RNA sequence: UGGAGAACAGAAAUCUCCAGUAGAACAAAAGGGUAAAAGCCCCCUUGAUUUUGAUUUUCAGUGUGAAUACAAACCAUGAAA
RNA sequence: GACCUUGACCUAUUCUCAAACUUUAAAUAUGUAAGAAGUCCUUGUUACUUAAUUGAACGUGGACAUUUGAAUGAAGAGCUU
RNA sequence: GGUUGCGGCCAUAUCUACCAGAAAGCACCGUUUCCCGUCCGAUCAACUGUAGUUAAGCUGGUAAGAGCCUGACCGAGUAGUGUAGUGGGUGACCAUACGCGAAACUCAGGUGCUGCAAUCU
């Protein structure tokens, strides 16, 4: 930006999260709402949220006092399963879905019933429930305030959770793959995106016209001596290795909370008591008083 | 002094208020579609006035927005026809600023007798890097009051950098 | 009461204020089917306790205002008393409470009334409004 | 003509508190209801499905069903010389838990563990509550505080 | 392959009913009025295909 | 709605930025309600469907009208809840 | 543009009002509760519900009895034609 | 303690003006082959964390700040009001008795608290 008392004195304030413009409560109403038979059976939300530089995807579900973590699973985490590059794309999106499917079903015990699809060809398909045994831990994918477009990363991530063993409802018209025309998907373009083929013939068809751009992007690539026909290999590996141990491993932690608090604890300005505002005032009359 | 508070164009937007709505406006996005390169969109009228002889949803109006390059390019070919002279009138208290032309031959297109002649207003909106703050989806605030073009700041860029005279 | 003090003491002596303003309309009927009356004219609604005019002017002219509001008595229906006030005008402050705040610099003059120094809001603009407070 | 509308007269019933218009918090949905639980009934507004009759507002209940969105709550409504039990489904945006039933749980509890503690200590408590009593005696010194004598005031006009 | 793009509306307002800016005493009456040549080729009504419109009197 | 800007263009045409708690709109009275909507624009549609019961208002606790929440189907939409 | 002066507009003040205005907000009147049809423990049934050996509802068996859960009253209480 | 994701209550959290911000995060920021969307890669989509930056966002602090919140035997036991009299008064209205009891005002204080998970000199 001057506002008037009378506009201050009326105004009603958004709930704090809309003010800061993270939470669509409309839509969140409809997310967490259980059906009022149904008890204190919590409904259970897939959140999945792009930063820049990093994929979050945890399993939440709610309470009054607030929401609660059943598993959470990063991008940043993947260098553990030999993903160290594009660690916000279309794979490591399918790889972090896979890796929250995959550490889930171990804490509920659930693992062996639920394996996924193992082989991976692109093809839409939801989780079956297994005759005369439980049935599959069943999740909603909340995206957030992310935009619906066909072939965004929201649903990479949710085709890696769905092909992790979770029932996650979805359609198919969402994958890139997906016809507008014909109204069909294409397992082929799906199943390249897995494996990250379209940063792959990227590279391939940018290390030959503008070899300038590709040092620029793809400097890491180059560094640790990783053609583009390798990708899909990376990517296969790290499935196989999601699948064989996806329990969480925290950072070892240098320095503990009250170390790390000291240190903060320093840049921190305090506030001014009221006997300091007090003389502060006083000073400022007696400046004025003079002159 | 630092990098990311330089001025630069947001969008240039081309005008042409057509009275009319019939053959004279599809005329007038045709001159726009040639010098911008990209298909134009036409405004219709708010409501009927009667003394200019125009009806709520007329179809008056045709502009478009040209951003990066050839933002650069088409606002020089416009300048050009000022004679590198605004006013001091013509920037806003924002920070932008607008010059208007008689005659879309000027710019520099070959006339044709089946379109005919057009005026346009230029306008030419400035910020600064960071501005996508206010406009993405996610967390939308405001610019804070150090980084605001103003009309001080965008003049004094504009002088120095087309080399230009604002008068008055 | 206008009337007799001009005459009396002269127009510049004295303000006056009609306190009540009269936002009531009466009706008027003018048989008793589709009876609800039509407006008739207005009238102001006072109350036990309730100020109709108020008059300030200097203390030298106190026998001649409280003659002009008993001449103004007869014009109403009920009783009216006439009542001196412990304040200063038409301020809401008693005559030595104002003077005090008039000897430090508390009390500034704003046409007809005045404004007064509050020990709250923005140390700056008070200053600008108050020069004459704070310089002591 | 005379007009008794479904929600004739509510205009002040059904606002919204000032400077609480908009969304439905989120706890409002979390509550569990569940038969013969206790509820007050008050219309949200906002929410015009699912929504008592005016009547209703400021009757409490007990629930004696549970769909999807709402609940059953019966009411007792006074019609000539008896009361008719009414059975109302509303959205649950529409009621609360009554903390009356809430507080006398408290009393319940706190009266066994004082029961169980007492047969163990081995003697005899009383626990029904009582009505306030009249005070015992007392002595009020003077200490620093001599009676101050106060007279009534002559007449100020103001 | 000719295309037309119309601007969607924003605005709520549907009567069809100027503004109250559009208020002909707030305009200013202290205005240039371009005279001489500068006004003669401005000033429409003022040239053949006006006057060939217009109906001739019987005088 | 206001402000400040842009050839013809003016109080009112169209374009742009800033401010804007709703001061707008929501067929039709008035009241209530509503801001990533319940408003505006766009996409897809026929839940304005089938089967009968229960319930609220008016009340005799009859009818009619209107409305509420479920059940059993079959559908629409949406990545989904 | 230069000023002297009257409406308009803005800012800070000022006098006075509202059945169909309102931030606030009584008194009186008004819904519910104050227990054995309760409470706690234990573990049966189901086609409902749960990711589930989870719940939901109804049960078995067990425990707690006059200070059994405020006051005052109760001329009997309840039910029918 | 800081930061992020998801939150609870929804201004003690808002607003205006200024100043500060290690680390990490967040962010702005770079790119247009691919899915995708636009009058316009601005928004939305994708790709790279590579070229740059704390300028803004964000977080905190400042203010005899505006607003908001809390309290007060502050105003005020005032206004109003339940009950009572073969009380007063031509009336309008008023006083008393046994009860209940505001709002404005004034002054004082305050200015987000907190849950789950991850992360950080
Ligand atoms: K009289
Ligand atoms: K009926
Ligand atoms: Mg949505
Ligand atoms: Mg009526
Ligand atoms: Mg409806
Ligand atoms: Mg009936
Ligand atoms: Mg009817
Ligand atoms: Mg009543
Ligand atoms: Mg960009
Ligand atoms: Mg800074
Ligand atoms: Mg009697």
């Amino acid at each position: 930006d001057a506002k008037s008392s009378a506009y201050s004195s009326r105004f009603q304030t958004p709930f704090r999260r809309r003010r800061e413009g993270k939470t669509d409560y409309y839509q969140r109403k409809r997310l967490v709402t259980q059906h009022k038979a149904k008890y204190n059976t919590p409904k259970y939300r897939l959140v999945v949220r792009f930063t820049n530089k990093d994929i979050i995807c945890q399993i939440i579900s709610s309470t009054i006092t607030g929401d609660v973590v059943l598993a959470a699973a990063y991008s940043h985490e993947l260098p553990r399963y030999g993903i160290t590059h594009g660690l916000t794309n279309w794979a490591a999106a399918y790889a972090t879905g896979l890796l929250i499917a995959r550490r889930t079903l171990q804490k509920l015990g659930l693992d062996e019933t639920y394996k996924g699809v193992e082989e991976v060809e692109g093809e839409y398909e939801l989780t079956e429930a297994v005759e005369d045994g439980p049935r599959p831990f069943k999740v909603f994918l909340d995206i957030g305030l992310q935009r619906t477009t066909t072939g965004a990363r929201v649903f990479g991530a949710l085709k890696g959770a769905s092909d992790g063993g979770l029932y996650v409802p979805h359609s198919e018209n969402r994958f890139p793959g997906w016809d507008f025309e014909t109204e069909e998907i294409d397992p082929e373009l799906l199943r390249s995106y897995i494996f990250g083929g379209h940063v792959s013939q990227y590279m391939e068809e940018l290390a030959d016209d503008d070899e300038e751009r590709f040092s620029e992007l793809f400097k890491g690539y180059l560094a640790d001596d990783i053609d583009a026909d390798s990708l899909e290999d990376i990517y296969t590996s790290a499935h196989e290795a999601i699948r064989a141990d996806p329990a969480f491993k925290p950072t070892e932690k240098k320095f503990t909370k009250e170390q790390y608090a000291a240190e903060s604890k320093k840049y921190r300005q305090t506030k001014l008591s009221k006997e300091e505002r007090a003389a502060r005032v006083a000073a400022k009359i007696a400046a004025l008083a003079g002159q | 002094q630092n990098p990311m508070r330089d001025l630069k164009i947001e969008k240039l937007v081309l005008n042409i208020s057509v009275g009319e709505s019939g053959d004279r406006l599809t005329r007038a996005s045709k001159v726009l579609e040639q010098l911008s390169g990209q298909t134009p969109v036409q405004s219709k009228a708010r409501y009927t006035v009667r003394t200019f002889g125009i009806r709520r949803n007329e179809k008056i109006a045709v502009h478009v927005t040209v951003r990066g390059p050839k933002a650069e390019e088409i606002l020089e070919r416009g300048l050009k026809v000022k004679e590198y002279q605004l006013r001091d009138r013509n920037f806003s208290a924002t920070g932008n600023f607008g010059f208007g032309i008689d005659e879309h031959i000027d710019l520099g297109i070959k006339y044709d007798p089946s379109i005919g002649i057009f005026g346009m207003d230029f306008y030419v909106v400035m910020n600064r890097p960071g501005a996508r703050v206010t406009r993405r989806k996610r967390c939308k605030g405001t610019v804070g009051n150090s980084h605001k073009t103003t009309k001080e700041d965008t003049v004094s860029w504009f002088k120095q950098k087309y080399d230009a005279d604002v008068l008055d | 009461a206008n009337k007799y003090m001009t005459t009396v003491s002269g127009r510049d002596a004295f303000h006056l204020r009609v306190r009540v303003h009269p936002f009531h309309v009466l009706r008027i009927n003018k048989g008793m089917r589709g009876a609800w009356g039509k407006p008739h004219g207005l009238a102001a609604r006072v109350d036990i306790g309730q100020i109709i005019f108020s008059v300030r002017t200097k203390d030298s002219n106190k026998d001649v205002v409280v003659e002009g509001l008993r001449r103004a008595r007869y014009k109403f229906p009920g009783q009216q008393k006439i009542i001196l006030s412990k304040k200063w005008g038409f301020t809401n402050l008693d005559r030595p409470e104002y003077l005090k705040k008039r000897e430090a610099g508390e009390v500034k003059d704003d046409g007809a009334f005045v404004k007064f120094l509050s020990k709250k809001g923005s140390l700056e603009n008070n200053i600008r409004e108050f020069p004459e407070y704070f310089a002591a | 003509g005379k007009s008794h509308g479904y929600r004739s007269r509510t205009r002040y019933m059904f606002q919204r508190d000032f400077r609480k218009h908009g969304a439905v918090h989120l706890s409002t949905y979390l509550k569990v209801y569940k038969v013969g639980d206790i509820v007050d009934i008050k219309a949200n507004g906002s929410i015009q499905k699912g929504m008592p009759h005016k009547f209703y507002q400021g009757k409490t209940g007990v629930v004696y069903n549970v769909t999807k969105s709402s609940v059953g709550v019966i009411i007792n409504k006074m019609v000539g010389n008896r009361y008719l039990e009414k059975r109302l489904n509303l959205r649950v945006e529409h009621i609360k838990h009554s903390k009356c039933r809430q507080e006398f749980l408290e009393r319940v509890k706190a009266n066994a563990a004082k029961r169980a503690e007492a047969k163990a200590q081995g003697v005899a408590v009383q626990l029904k509550r009582q009505p306030a009593q009249p005070r015992e005696s007392r002595i009020v010194s003077t200490e620093g505080n001599v009676p101050q004598t106060l007279a009534p005031v002559p007449y100020e006009t103001f | 392959p000719p295309k037309e793009i119309v601007k969607s509306n924003t605005s709520s307002k549907k009567a069809d009913v100027p503004p109250p800016s559009a208020d002909p005493s707030k305009a200013r009456k202290n205005r240039p009025r371009p005279s001489g040549n500068e006004g003669a080729i401005r000033d429409k009504t003022a040239g053949r295909r006006n006057n060939r419109s217009k109906d001739v009197t019987d005088s």
